[PDB]
């Protein structure tokens, strides 16, 4: 359920996996790109796991 | 006589070695600047000025070699 406000609440269902978020675009990011340690992929896995955990919390 | 024949060879080998060393060193120095400018263009002039600073030291000995080869070829003959 979602806390719209004090007076009203709504039951809702929303997707977690796969990542439903709509795409976005930027220039500053990935141009002045992050240095990746150790490598960009493992960081992406941990990041996605932490993100879905935060969503459910 | 043999003197000039050997002196032209000496000048040729000295200037060739100097050119090889100077060209390879300047190419490496430039390549690192190119990667640093590719990473973040907001620091391009700063890296480009330090590039001039370092390149000034790079050509130190190669230009001594070039000058002495020129001397051998043009005044010693």
């Amino acid at each position: 359920n979602k806390f719209i406000n004090t007076m009203s609440q709504v039951p809702t269902i929303s997707q977690l996996l796969p990542l439903p978020a709509s795409d976005d675009d930027d220039l500053k990011h990935k141009s002045w790109d992050y240095l990746y340690e150790p490598d960009p992929k493992a960081l992406l896995d941990t990041l996605l796991r932490r993100y879905v955990e935060s969503q459910v919390y | 006589n043999l003197n000039m024949d050997l002196l032209y060879m000496a000048a040729a080998v000295m200037m060739g070695l100097a050119a090889i060393g100077a060209a390879i060193g300047i190419g490496i120095l430039g390549g690192k600047f190119l990667e640093g400018a590719a990473r973040q263009p907001d620091l391009i002039p700063l890296l480009r000025t330090q590039f001039f600073i370092v390149m000034g030291l790079v050509d130190a000995i190669p230009m001594i070699a070039v000058g002495l080869g020129l001397y051998v070829m043009f005044a010693v003959a």
